[PDB]
Formats: C-alpha cells, structure tokens, sequence
C-alpha cells in the first residue's frame, strides 16, 4: 500500500498562498527524506525543497526560497508545502516523493504521488461549453468514421473527457488544451470508429471541469 | 540544469543512448547520477541510481554509466512503449544539494503513415452562441511534420486558427493533430464551403476535406 497522496492545489490570486498537502501511506515516513518536485506546464522537472526524516532539516531551491516553506508529521505521515506569497510563475504540477534510502540516500526519488495541479492566476474559474462533434458524411472513411466533443472556453486545467462512461478507450486521442487568446482554454477529445458502428452503438462524452462543478454528457451523433 | 539533447529518436529493437553533462561538482566527480522516465501525464519513474544502478523490477534494456562529466542513459531493443521523457539528476558538492537535467523526448521511429482526415462543422447548439468552431482532425499520421490551412469560399484564412498536437502513441507511435478555425456565427453565415486542406509526406499531393454549410 506503499502511496503518497497529494491534495491542496489550486487555483490562487497571485500574491496570494497555498498549503499543499502529501498524505503518506505504506512505509515509515519518519525514517526516508521526502521531497517536493515540481514541473510547470510543458516544463521539465524542477526540484523545488527537501526535508530530511525528522523535519530537523529541511531543505530548499533558490528559486523559491524566499517565499516557500517545507514541513512534515510522522504520526499523520503528511508532507507540507505551506506555500506562501505565491506567483504565477510557480504555476505547476506539484509532486512529493520518497527517496528510498534507509541510513543513506540514493540521491533517487521511488515512490511518486500523483500530482497536485497548482495555478497562480487573477483569472476566476469559468467551466466548459460542450459541443458534439458529430459523425459526418463529408470524409465517410470506408470503415472508419470519426465524433468527438469541443470542450470550449475553460480555466484553469484540468479537464477530464471519458466516452460512454469509460467503456470505449481504443481510438481515442484527448488533445493537449490550449490557451486561447480570450485567456480561456479549449480542447477537443475524438474517436474513431467503425462507419457500422454508427447505426448500432450511441456516443456520448462525459465532461468533467471540476474547479467550475461543471459535468456534461454530450452525445455525438449523424445528420 | 544537467545538460541533455533536447531529443533522441531510434528504430524499436535499436539501442539508443541519451547524454547528461555536468561538471566535476556533480556528474563528474561523484556516483549519484539517477535517471527517471516520465511518460505523458505521469508521475516519473525512477529507472537508475547510483549512476549504474537499477531498482528491482526496472527492465535491464535500461543501463546507466558515465565518462568523464558525462552519463549515459542506454536504452537497449528499443520499445514503442518507451516513448517517454527522460530527466537525469545528480547530487553537486556546491550550495546546490541535487539537480536534475534539462530532459530528453525519447521517439521512436515507424514507417510513414499518412493522416486519415476529417472535418466537422460548428453543432447547431454552438451558433446560438454567436460564435463558430469548425474543426480538422488529422489521424494518427508519422513522421510528426504536418501542415494544415484553412479555406473558406476558397479563399485561404489566416490567423483564425489554432492547432494541439497529441504526445507519440504508446502502440502505433503515430501522432494526432487538431486544427480549430474560429468565426463569428456572422461571418460564418456569409460563406459556404468550409476545407480543411492537408500536406503530409504519406501523401502524394494535399487532402482536402469539406463540407457546404446548409449541405447534407
Ligand atoms: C531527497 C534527496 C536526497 C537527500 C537530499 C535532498 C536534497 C537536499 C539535501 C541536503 C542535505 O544536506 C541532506 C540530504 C538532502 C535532504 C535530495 C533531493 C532528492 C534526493 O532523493
């Protein structure tokens, strides 16, 4: 059950702060260094602070050392980045991880959490429109046809897109969003499908914008 | 950072080998060289520490090694699954205690595949909103390079158009590319024929798709 779950992203004013949080699970989190490493959209990893086992040392990148500040609990097995002061350039996907080694470091991270998506933006939260994009007989491709849903006109990331409920995967491609010039971003998610499947199997992308409680389900379909 | 070519591409069952250049205060004169692969909106995965070592379980077509202020990642029999992005990292005995290096895109190398295109028309629901997407779709098509413009009544648009591109595939390797033309319902009302209009080496001259708005 060896895990690391984080929580706490967001989206904040600049200026502003955050807590991130990194609930551990599985081992003795008293006993390993962790380490908070983040990665700015499109980015490379960037080791951002690091705490030694106890908390008694806590350690930390230039970048941020002004206004961050790393912590941790032993009983709770919780990392924190308190993250205070915050700009817009701190703008990432925030990672804690494990380095595994037990009375000497690896100088290597092993266990991961998943990522905390952190924007540091004046923008407010505004959810997606959703609209089809239907099967259509203007590039009907022998055996092949292609819908998809437009997810339009959102902020921040992430948006999720399943299709029918997560039971069709195969044939899908979810593109990378974009930011708009109106500072919103939109995206489409497809799927291609068999043209005889279009007369025997209905297609319905379910959108998800969290940050907004924005949740549609849109079908897409012929004519 | 660590210094690392911004890409490396081989052939699946090649071996291939990605660099990390330091100095004499980290990759150069210690053996903490760590290496991760991170695929697409993953978390990273620790493939070797200690310059030359791999945690259980890694696959041993992954090896690490240095020369001079120089590591290596090899990758050996190349996989289309491991399209990935690939950090070093190493401890330095200056101020800085750990750093990792600036990242290398592993692609794999297939055969060309030309894109199957499509285009859609803005919903019924859309317009209402003032606004029209048409959007192309270019499927699954290698090499990466594309290009496509936009024409409505013919007349090639500029600067109403964005495009996003998805990560290599993890089985075909292939790429799937996005064109969105955004217009006003207005102006999108005054014009009839809507093409998408595609160049791509799989492809002896350009694939146009269109569609006549007000047309079955
Ligand atoms: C955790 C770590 C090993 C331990 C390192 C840490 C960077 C900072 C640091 C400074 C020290 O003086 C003790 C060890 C630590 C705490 C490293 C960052 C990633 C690596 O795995």
């Amino acid at each position: 059950q060896v895990q690391l779950v984080e929580s706490g992203g967001g989206l904040v004013q600049p200026g502003g702060s955050l807590r991130l949080s990194c609930a551990a699970s599985g081992f003795t989190f008293s006993s390993y260094a962790m380490s908070w490493v983040r990665q700015a959209p499109g980015k490379g990893l960037e080791w951002v602070s690091a705490i030694s086992g106890s908390g008694g040392s806590t350690y930390y990148a230039d970048s941020v050392k002004g206004r961050f500040t790393i912590s941790r609990d032993n009983s709770k097995n919780t990392l924190y980045l308190q993250m205070n002061s915050l700009r817009a350039e701190d703008t990432a996907v925030y990672y804690c991880a494990r380095d595994p080694g037990l009375w000497d470091y690896y100088y290597g991270m092993d266990v991961w959490g998943q990522g905390t998506l952190v924007t540091v933006s004046s923008a407010s939260t505004k959810g997606p429109s959703v609209f089809p994009l239907a099967p259509s007989s203007k590039s009907t491709s022998g055996g092949t046809a292609a819908l998809g849903c437009l997810v339009k006109d959102y902020f921040p990331e992430p948006v999720t897109v399943s299709w029918n409920s997560g039971a069709l995967t195969s044939s899908v491609h979810t593109f990378p969003a974009v930011l708009q010039s109106s500072g919103l971003y939109s995206l489409s998610s497809v799927v291609t499908v068999p043209s005889s499947s279009l007369g025997t199997q209905t297609y319905i992308c379910n959108v998800n914008h969290k940050p907004s409680n924005t949740k549609v389900d849109k079908k897409a379909e012929p004519k | 950072a660590l210094t690392q070519p911004a890409s490396v591409s081989g052939s699946p069952g090649q071996s291939i080998t990605i660099s990390c250049t330091g100095t004499s205060s980290d990759v150069g004169g210690y053996n903490y060289v760590s290496w991760y692969q991170q695929h697409p909106g993953k978390a990273p995965k620790l493939m070797i520490y200690g310059v030359t070592n791999r945690p259980s379980g890694v696959s041993n077509r992954f090896s690490g090694s240095k020369s001079g202020n120089t590591a290596s990642l090899t990758i050996s029999g190349l996989q289309a699954g491991d399209e990935a992005d690939y950090y070093c990292s190493s401890y330095t005995s200056t101020r800085t205690p750990y750093v990792f290096g600036t990242g290398t895109k592993v692609e794999i190398k297939r055969t060309v595949a030309a894109p199957s295109v499509f285009i859609f028309p803005p919903s019924d629901e859309q317009l209402k909103s003032g606004t029209a997407s048409v959007v192309c779709l270019l499927n699954n098509f290698y090499p990466r390079e594309a290009k496509v413009q936009w024409k409505v009544d013919n007349a090639l648009q500029s600067g109403n158009s964005q495009e996003s591109v998805t990560e290599q595939d993890s089985k075909d390797s292939t790429y799937s590319l996005s064109s969105t033309l955004t217009l006003s319902k207005a102006d999108y009302e005054k014009h009839k024929v809507y093409a998408c209009e595609v160049t791509h080496q799989g492809l002896s001259s350009p694939v146009t798709k269109s569609f006549n708005r007000g047309e079955c």
